[PDB]
Order: C-alpha cells, then structure tokens, then sequence
C-alpha cells in the first residue's frame, strides 16, 4: 500500500519458486527431518522463563485468573504473529536481515535490531547457564555443600552470616557468587565462575559448530529429556506433603487483578518471550524448509505446545513451594511446641497440634509470671506460601532447599539440574542461530574461512565480555540488563514487523504467495488480526510501558552482611551513571530502526 | 580432592575431545 518501487526484481518469483529448490539443496542447509523442525522450535519458545518467570506472575497477578488475561492476548498478539513470522521466511528464502532489506531495501534496520538484541539475550543467558552447572558440578556427594553451615576458625560456632541467614541463602551469595555490598564496588574476576563461563561457551560451541547439521541430534536430545524429567518431578512432587495446598493457592481467583494497567503489561510483554518473537530466529529456521511446506499448521502446533507446557511447568513448581511451605510451618508449630515443654514440665507427646491453644490458657490459669517470658510465633501458612522470589531465587534459593529434605537429595538434584541446563541448551542454540546469519549477509569475512571458523570467533568473543558477570557485583549487572533490554526492544520491534508486511510489501501480494504454498487463502480471523487488532493491540502494550516506567521508583536488592536489621531485604536506588547503560542496552537497538531509515533516505536524496 | 573438580575435569575431557573429533571431520568433507 505505501508506494516502494522496484519490488520485482529483487526478490524471487512465484513461478521461478518450483526450480530454485532443486539448485538450493547445495549452497544452503537443509532439515532432515519435519520433526527435526518442530523440536528445534519447541526448544526456542521453551525455556527458562516458564520456570521462574510464568508461575510467579500466573499467582502475583491474580492467579486462576491471569490464565485468562494470558490467554486471550495470545490468540491475538502470539497466534498472528508467529503464523506471519513462519510465513515470510518460507517464502523469501533468506535469513532475517536478508527478508527487510528485500522489501524496501532502505528499511534494514529490523535486520540489525535482530542481531542486537540476540547478542545481548544471548550474552547473559550464556552466565546463568554458567551457574547452572556450578550447581550440578558440586551435586555427587551425599550432604549437598549448600545443606550445612561451615566452622569459622575455632571450631566452636558457626559462621556469623550463615547463622543470621540460612545455609542455602549463604552458598549463593558468599560461595557462589561472593557478593558485594553495591554495583559501585567490584573485585577480581573470581576464578571458579570464570571456569564455569569457560565450560559454557565451550559447551555451546560444540554443538552448534557446523551451522544446522549438528544441532538438529543435538535438539532431539535437548528437547526431549527437559519434558520427562519434568514428568517425573510431577509425580514425586505430588506424593510429599504439601502438594496440593500449592495448587489450590496458584489458581484462587482474585479478580481486583485484572483492572490494572500493570497486569497486561507483563501478561503482553510474556508472550513475546514465551515465544522467540522479534529475534531473528525463527525466520532463518522456517527458511530452510520446503516450498509447499504447510506454514499454517505448525503456527498452531507450535502455539498450542506453548500454552499447553506453561501451565505443565506450573504445576511443577507450585508442588514445590507447597511442600517447603508445609515443612517450614511444621518445623516452626513444633518450636512453639517446644517452649512450653521446656517451662511447664509437662510430658512428650503432650501438647500437639490439635491442642495448642487450649493448653496456652491451662498453663497462665495454672500459674501467672512464668506465661509472659515465653516467646511464641505467629507462623501460618498463606504466609510461607507468599514470598516474592523470582528470577534466579526460584532455583538456587527456593527448589534446591526442598530437594535437601527429600529423601534421596543427591539424585534429585542432578535430574533438576541437568534438565535447566538442557533447557537454556535449547534457547543458546536458537540465540546463536540469531547472530550468526545476519553477520554472514553482511559479509564481514571473505568467502573462504568455513563455518567452524565464524561460529569460533562468536563464542570467543562473547566470552571475553562475559567477564563483567564473574566480578564481585556481577549478579547486580544481570539483574540489571535483563529485563529492559529484552522487554523494549522486543515490543518495538515485533510492531514494524507486523506493519512492513501488511503496509509495505502489501498484505493482498502476501495472500497470492500464501495461497501458492497451501493453497486455501486464509481465514477471515487471519485477515483481521493481521490488520487492524494486533497491530492496535501492540500499541497499547507500549503505551503502557512509559505508564508503568515514570511511576515505580527503580531501586535494586543488595545483600549487605554487615547492616543492621540484615535479613529482610534492602533498596538503595541505583547510581546515576546507570542511566547511561539503560540508554545503550535499551535504546539503540530500538533507535537502529529509524535510524538507519533516515541514513538511506538521505544518502540517494 | 575438592570433587567438584573432578566433575569438571571429566566433562571439560570430552567436551574438548568432542570439539577435536568435530573439527577433523569437517576437513574430511572437503
Ligand atoms: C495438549 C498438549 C499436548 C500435545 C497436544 C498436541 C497438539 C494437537 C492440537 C491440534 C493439532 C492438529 C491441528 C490442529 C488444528 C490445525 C488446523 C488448522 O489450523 O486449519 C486452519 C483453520 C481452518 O482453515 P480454513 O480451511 O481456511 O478455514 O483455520 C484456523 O486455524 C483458525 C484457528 C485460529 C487459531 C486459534 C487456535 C487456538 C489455540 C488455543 C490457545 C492456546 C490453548 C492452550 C491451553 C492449554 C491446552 C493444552
Ligand atoms: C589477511 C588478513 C586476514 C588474516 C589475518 C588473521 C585473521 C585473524 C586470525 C584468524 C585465525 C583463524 C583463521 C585461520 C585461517 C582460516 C582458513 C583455514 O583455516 O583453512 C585451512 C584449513 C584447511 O586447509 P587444507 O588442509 O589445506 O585444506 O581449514 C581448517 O583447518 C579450518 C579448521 C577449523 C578451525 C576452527 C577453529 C578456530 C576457532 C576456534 C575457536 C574455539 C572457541 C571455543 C569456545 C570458546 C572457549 C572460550
Ligand atoms: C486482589 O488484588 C487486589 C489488587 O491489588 C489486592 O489489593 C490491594 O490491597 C492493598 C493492601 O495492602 C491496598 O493497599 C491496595 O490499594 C489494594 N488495591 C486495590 C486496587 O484496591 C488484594 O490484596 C488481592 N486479594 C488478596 C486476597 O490478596
Ligand atoms: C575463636 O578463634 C580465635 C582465633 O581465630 C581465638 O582467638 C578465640 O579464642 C576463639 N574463641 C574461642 C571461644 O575459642
Ligand atoms: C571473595 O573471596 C575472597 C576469598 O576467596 C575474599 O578474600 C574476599 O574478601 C571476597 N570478597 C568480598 C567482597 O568479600
Ligand atoms: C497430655 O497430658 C494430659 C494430662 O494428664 C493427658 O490427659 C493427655 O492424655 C496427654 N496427651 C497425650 C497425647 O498423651
Ligand atoms: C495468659 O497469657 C495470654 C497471652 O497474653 C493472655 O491472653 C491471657 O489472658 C493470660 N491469662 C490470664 C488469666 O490473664
């Protein structure tokens, strides 16, 4: 519709499509299989977020309910967007930046936003992967590093930190990542996380060596084992103790929820992470597949497995923290058991639980003054069931304790392990395929140097930056870039997307070609989501971004062992030169779109 | 023996080996 000229020409032909198929079986890579296509895809939308990000939001925000939230906004942002995503590859034959700079070659910046924010989701995703596998080097040993606390120097108490906090609370941050009191206050380069960092990229290099031909044994394996050790923890999880008083507390509706301009927002912006949209990724993936390959049901395969496997993982998780929520409420009402033995002289298995409160007003009607030096607790659950962890916590803090009272606690601890590890496996892969063909269209290396030599120079020169994160403030940098730099870029740039097909290459060209492949030119649910409601749906998700970003008072959480009242939680609002790291991470993958826009327009004109 | 480096060790051996076996296979598909 917007007047581009000279759109033939440029891009390949409808009845030239049935021959360049029997001459690009050489020169470009090929699947072997269709299920080799579906499971590296699963492995791209599946991972990391389903575990600690998507259940503490599917309770935070109103559980039980949010499903629902969640759930229409992805039959109209989601569905649409990833049928369109599968559809421009297919046809257009190239990788991402190869497909923008086709149409309206002065466009080009969705190119480069792609490989800009792959390298940076990618670049922080490679150190907790880093930290997964620091876990799971110290499992085969029977008592767990991270179950008891150690002895100081003369062997008579306990480390004053560990005593203070809890033993699990102190192998992350003083044996894992030997924290600072700030982001301003940096060390060395801690040599054990180093180590670590190398492991990972080593890891990740192998497996994606020879672009496509190796990744795909590699996904099978990577993409199945994750879902049956998620089976087994499923039916473990529900035989414990507390199991099915997790459940109940993660779908109680709270409708209040859903009339807030906060709860859309991260319901929206999941979507966009729950699949692999606006990467890059996903457009040289379906790139490689037949000319007649069906498009429009892997979109909802695709989709229905996503939606299916969120709700699976919190099923999982919430078992989990029903179970730490029930032994820590016994082991605290059995401590208020405990005092009273200890002042009244009374027998054993005298007092229970279902006699507490009776036997509180026997003992200060039986004798005053020896009632008020007795410290009880106000312990009850739907408070123990109620911490705000999220993002790291849920793995290395909150899971990993309740593995400890298990009853074989260093197996289940290398099933929980191995199974995130083949998880952020996945996702790696699907990153790295994000960096590497976009610097291959730009030709930033001759025609010699095959395929080891470019992927070599990628996961050496992503581990040198890689360096920040190992520091002593290295856990306050990537709680730093995360968020924003994925959330902004990732919502701008799945818009012009959405709008440089239907507006600018033309939505009834894109019909024709469609139908060419499937036949059967799609549905009137089709044509109106591509349109007019999700392009106005995205707008309204970044309308609510500069909502939710003047008002929340941007703080970050230190640890600070010596301070006084230390072990409740700490906000000390960040520098002001931190403005300058938001501005790079966020903004000039986002200002690369226009940017580049203006530069052509002003290079011929 | 610090037996997280043992572990270590044994994964860091053949992942260097795998890389080794991956490289001179690609120079056999020449
Ligand atoms: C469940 C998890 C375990 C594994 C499940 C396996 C998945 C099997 C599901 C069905 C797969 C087989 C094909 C399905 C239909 C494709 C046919 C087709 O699209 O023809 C074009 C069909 C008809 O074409 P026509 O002939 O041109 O009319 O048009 C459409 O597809 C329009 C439908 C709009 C898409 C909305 C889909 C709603 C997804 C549900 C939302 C997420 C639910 C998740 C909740 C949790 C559940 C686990
Ligand atoms: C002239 C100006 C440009 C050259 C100046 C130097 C450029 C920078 C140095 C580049 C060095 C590498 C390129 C060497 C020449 C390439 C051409 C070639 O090799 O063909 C001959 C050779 C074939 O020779 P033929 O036997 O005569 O056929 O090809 C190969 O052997 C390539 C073998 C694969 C090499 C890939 C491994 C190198 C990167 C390793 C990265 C490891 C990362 C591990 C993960 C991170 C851990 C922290
Ligand atoms: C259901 O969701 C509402 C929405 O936030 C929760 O509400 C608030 O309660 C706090 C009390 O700490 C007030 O300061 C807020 O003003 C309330 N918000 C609104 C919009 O009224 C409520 O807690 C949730 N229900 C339960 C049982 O937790
Ligand atoms: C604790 O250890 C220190 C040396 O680290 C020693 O001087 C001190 O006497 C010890 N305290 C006790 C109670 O043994
Ligand atoms: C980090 O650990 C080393 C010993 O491994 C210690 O000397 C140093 O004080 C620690 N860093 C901080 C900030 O405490
Ligand atoms: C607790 O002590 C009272 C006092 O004699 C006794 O009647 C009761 O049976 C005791 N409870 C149990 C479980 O033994
Ligand atoms: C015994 O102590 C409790 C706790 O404050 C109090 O509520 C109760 O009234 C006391 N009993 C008497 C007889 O005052």
């Amino acid at each position: 519709v917007l007047p581009n000229p000279g759109l033939d020409a440029r891009i390949p032909s409808l009845a030239e499509l049935e021959t360049i198929e029997q001459e690009e079986a050489s020169s470009r890579p090929k699947w072997d299989n269709k299920a080799q296509y579906m499971l590296t895809c699963l492995g791209f939308c599946v991972g990391l977020g389903n575990v600690w990000r998507f259940p503490y939001l599917c309770q935070s925000h109103g559980g039980g309910a949010f499903m629902i939230p969640f759930l229409i906004l992805l039959v109209l942002e989601g569905i649409p967007l990833l049928y369109l995503e599968f559809a421009i590859g297919q046809r257009l034959r190239r990788g991402s930046l190869g497909v923008w700079s086709s149409i309206h070659p002065a466009l080009k910046g969705l190119g480069l936003a792609s490989m800009l924010t792959s390298f940076m989701v990618g670049l922080y995703y490679n150190t907790i992967i880093s930290w997964i596998m620091w876990y799971l080097f110290n499992s085969f040993q029977e008592p767990l590093p991270w179950s008891d606390c150690p002895l100081n120097e003369n062997q008579t108490g306990y480390v004053d930190e560990c005593a203070r906090s809890s033993p699990v609370d102190y192998f992350w941050y003083r044996e894992t990542l030997n924290i600072s009191t700030s982001i301003s206050d940096s060390g060395s380069i801690q040599w054990w996380m180093l180590l670590c960092l190398a492991c990972a990229w080593s890891v990740l290099y192998m497996c994606t060596i020879r672009g496509i031909e190796t990744t795909g044994k590699a996904v099978y394996i990577t993409s199945t084992l994750p879902y049956v050790v998620l089976t087994i923890f499923l039916i473990r999880g529900l035989t414990l103790k507390g199991a099915t008083n997790g459940i109940v507390f993660l779908f109680t509706p709270n409708v209040t929820e859903l009339a807030q301009p906060d709860t859309w927002l991260d319901a929206g912006a999941q979507v966009f992470f729950s699949f692999s949209l606006a990467f890059g990724g996903l457009i040289s993936f379906s790139s490689y597949n037949s000319v007649h390959n069906n498009c429009e049901k892997d979109s909802v395969i695709v989709s229905i497995i996503n939606g299916f496997t969120s709700v699976y993982v919190a099923i999982v998780v919430y078992s989990v923290i029903g179970f730490r929520a029930t032994q820590r409420y016994d082991d605290c009402f059995s401590t208020n058991i405990l005092t009273l033995i200890n002042g009244f002289d009374l027998p054993e298995g005298n007092v229970t639980q279902e006699n507490f409160v009776d036997m509180q007003q026997r003992c200060n009607a039986s004798d005053p003054a020896a009632y008020a030096q007795l410290v009880f607790q106000t312990c009850d659950i739907n408070a123990f069931l109620s911490e705000a962890v999220e993002g790291t916590g849920l793995a290395f803090i909150v899971f990993t304790e309740a593995i400890t009272k298990m009853p074989l606690s260093p197996l289940w601890s290398v099933l929980f392990f191995i199974m995130l590890f083949c998880l952020g496996l996945s996702s790696m892969f699907g990153n790295m395929e994000g960096v590497v063909v976009p610097l291959q269209d730009l030709r930033v290396i001759p025609p010699k140097w095959p395929k080891e030599v470019l992927t070599g120079l990628i996961c050496l020169g992503t581990f040198l930056i890689g360096f920040i994160f190992t520091l002593n403030s290295g856990q306050y940098w990537l709680s730093l870039l995360d968020s924003y730099a994925g959330s902004i870029p990732l919502l701008i740039i799945a818009f012009c997307e959405m709008f440089s097909v239907v507006y600018v290459y033309g939505v009834d060209r894109f019909n024709k070609d469609i139908e060419f492949m499937i036949g059967h030119k799609p549905n009137i649910f089709w044509q109106v989501t591509w349109r007019v409601v999700s392009p106005l749906l995205m707008l309204i998700i970044f309308l609510f971004f500069f909502v939710v970003e003047v008002s929340q008072e941007l703080t970050y959480s230190i640890w600070d062992p010596g301070y006084e009242e230390f072990p409740k939680s700490q906000k000390i609002s960040y520098p002001n030169w931190v403005y300058v790291v938001v501005v790079i991470v966020a903004g000039v993958p986002s200002l690369t779109i226009p940017g580049y826009a203006i530069y052509k327009l002003i290079r011929n004109h | 023996v610090s037996i997280w480096l043992i572990v270590f060790g044994v994964v860091m051996g053949v992942i260097v080996v795998g890389i080794v076996i991956l490289i001179f296979t690609g120079i056999r598909d020449r």
